[PDB]
């Protein structure tokens, strides 16, 4: 018996699947995938002080 | 951690007694990002398993 | 403010965002998850507008 | 010199600036007044 315990969490961290990156696309509407976030919206360069 | 979580390994190398997920469908585990994956290694009974 | 909040409420879900649970689950899963979003959800737009 | 404190299960009000750094912090089982302020969500009551 082999129990892959694993959390979801928007990853802040990766380990992801056999997926393929593509370019980034800004100032559209896109549909996007970033580490298994998903979701629809406009991707604009930011200014926020991370 | 830091790896291409492909499972496709699992389901070539092996049938098995069971497969049962529960937070995820066993088919979309290569789509999805893991935070940390943990393979806990184990032998238990047949009657034991449930 | 309270709409939108009751947005992040899981409703005994395994998560309050819809797109976890339909890249997460097979749809005979999915089901049941976002079924358990969207009771949350009617009574939420219910008790707003009385 | 040397301190040290130990951490227990808390809920905090953690104020945040237009920066992404917290400025201040209320402890909401401190005071009755700090719980109003965790009820009300504000700094100033
Ligand atoms: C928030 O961060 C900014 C820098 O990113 C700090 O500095 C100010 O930055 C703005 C940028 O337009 C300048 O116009 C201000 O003059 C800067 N401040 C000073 C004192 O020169 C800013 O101080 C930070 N805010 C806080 C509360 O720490």
């Amino acid at each position: 018996v082999v129990v892959l315990s694993f959390e979801l969490l928007h990853a802040p961290a990766t380990v992801c699947g056999p997926k393929k990156s593509t370019n980034l696309v800004k100032n559209k509407c896109v549909n996007f995938n970033f580490n298994g976030l998903t979701g629809t919206g406009v991707l604009t360069k930011s200014n926020k002080k991370f | 951690s830091n790896c291409v979580a492909d499972y496709s390994v699992l389901y070539n190398f092996a049938p098995f007694f069971a497969f049962k997920c529960y937070g995820v469908s066993p088919t979309k585990l290569n789509d999805l990002c893991f935070t940390n994956v943990y393979a806990d290694s184990f032998v238990i009974k047949g009657n034991e398993v449930s | 403010n309270t709409l939108v909040k009751q947005l992040s409420s899981k409703f005994g879900a395994i998560s309050s965002v819809l797109n976890d649970i339909l890249s997460r689950l097979d749809p005979p899963e999915a089901e049941v998850q976002i079924d358990r979003l969207i009771t949350g959800r009617l009574q939420s737009l219910q008790t707003y507008v009385t | 010199d040397y301190y040290v404190g130990y951490l227990q299960p808390r809920t905090f009000l953690l104020k945040y600036n237009e920066n992404g750094t917290i400025t201040d912090a209320v402890d909401c089982a401190l005071d009755p007044l700090s719980e109003t302020k965790c009820t009300l969500k504000s700094f100033t009551v």
